[PDB]
């Protein structure tokens, strides 16, 4: 979830 | 490292240009359940506005993915806090969420254990109050909060650090400090520091409980 | 008052002749290689050295000033992050490694023997890390030592303001040392912000070692 | 309290 929105 | 680059005055735009919008709450009984809901709620759409302004945050970019995730997961609450203390600052005795959502102490105490860490917030705002802390100065302090919260836990970050140190000085050496009271307003803000780390921990605690 | 009228260099003299003896653990080699007598190990190490950080706090300049009942609240604050600190540095020559006592050496893997405790360890290690990069001096970690003890409590409680004035005075040593040592004011600036900034560090790991003691 | 004790003695 986290790296998704980072990403 | 392009934070590395740039100078005072252009670390202290870049900041300002990448703060997060003011949300407001749902505005919908009175309960613990319904008003743990309305603060879930609109520190659920906060932290995506947060995964945005940090990305905007100088030498942020420049982590790898892992390391962005490990900042964010450590000072998040900490982020939330600061500002929610900077946006209560001329509320006195108050601590606004959201525009539409204004609380006292007294309402504090409708979720029980809150109200402690209610009073250190206030506490933390009307330190800020005192010292007249700057929205300048705002964006330099939360962001030094996402670098040096999970750091421990990387010349790269303290370097980026540094410059921020630099700005925090540059700012108040404009302001006509003399040089003792520069160090002296760098030591108390960063001392507030930890104080934000004491309230996000103990904030942890009854959020790992509710759950 | 004596604490706002002392020079830097009074202040730093004053701390060092204060600081407290360094004390060694239990080595009964009756007791077995268990958690719970880790745990007792450390808990009666604790124990002693609380004794002396309460006379230590009596001649921390401007500590005297307060009243009891301040004098209480700051110390149940920041008695585990003192001790904490102090481990740390004693611990700054012996990389990857605890110096709980002359007698009592541990790195992070006998750090396991207690469930929990690893995290901690490797959080006192990384801050002795730091410390060892920085070059930390010992007028330094008086400094910062004695910052903990009225910084801690100050915001949880005429008095505060007293406070507020011995830590301007005990960042103006922090600077006037950085200045001795032949650092630019630049220098000065940001050694300054990152020794303050592990404050919230040592804050951290406190928070975190008061949650395993009240379980 | 020991801790009040111990900061009067
Ligand atoms: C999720 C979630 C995250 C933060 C909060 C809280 C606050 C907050 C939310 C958004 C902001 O922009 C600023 C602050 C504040 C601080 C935390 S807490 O420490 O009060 O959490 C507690 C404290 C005591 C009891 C409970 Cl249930 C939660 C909570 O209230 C609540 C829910
Ligand atoms: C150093 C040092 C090493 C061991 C001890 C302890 C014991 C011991 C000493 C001598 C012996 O011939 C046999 C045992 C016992 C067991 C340890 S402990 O479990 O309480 O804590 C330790 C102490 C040292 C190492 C480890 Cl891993 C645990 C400590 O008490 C104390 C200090
Ligand atoms: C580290 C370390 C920890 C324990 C041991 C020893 C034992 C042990 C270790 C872990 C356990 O879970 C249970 C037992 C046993 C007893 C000790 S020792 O007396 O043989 O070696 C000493 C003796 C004195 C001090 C120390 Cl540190 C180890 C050593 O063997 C040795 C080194
Ligand atoms: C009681 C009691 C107090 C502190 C400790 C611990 C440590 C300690 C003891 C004496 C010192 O001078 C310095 C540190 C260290 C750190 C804490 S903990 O957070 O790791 O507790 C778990 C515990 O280990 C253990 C038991």
């Amino acid at each position: 979830i986290l790296h998704r929105l980072l990403q | 490292s392009l934070a590395l680059s740039l100078t005072a005055d252009q670390m202290v735009s870049a900041l300002l240009d990448a703060e997060p919008p003011i949300l407001y709450s749902e505005y919908d009984p009175f309960s613990e359940a319904s008003m743990m809901g309305l603060l879930t709620n609109l520190a659920d759409r906060e932290l995506v506005h947060m995964i945005n302004w940090a990305k905007r945050v100088p030498g942020f970019v420049d982590l790898t993915l892992h390391d962005q995730v490990h900042l964010l997961e450590c000072a998040w609450l900490e982020i939330l806090m600061i500002g929610l203390v900077w946006r209560s600052m001329e509320h006195p005795g108050k601590l606004l969420f959201a525009p539409n959502l204004l609380l006292d102490r007294n309402q504090g105490k409708c979720v029980e254990g809150m109200v402690e860490i209610f009073d250190m917030l206030l506490a933390t705002s009307s330190r800020f109050r005192m010292m007249n802390l700057q929205g300048e100065e705002f964006v330099c302090l939360k962001s030094i909060i996402l670098l040096n919260s999970g750091v421990y836990t990387k010349d790269h970050i303290h370097r980026v650090l540094d410059k921020i140190t630099d700005t925090l000085i540059h700012l108040m050496a404009k302001a006509g400090l003399t040089l003792q009271q520069q160090h002296q307003r760098l030591a108390q803000l960063l001392l507030i520091l930890s104080h934000i780390r004491h309230m996000s921990n103990k904030g942890m605690e009854h959020l790992y409980s509710m759950k």
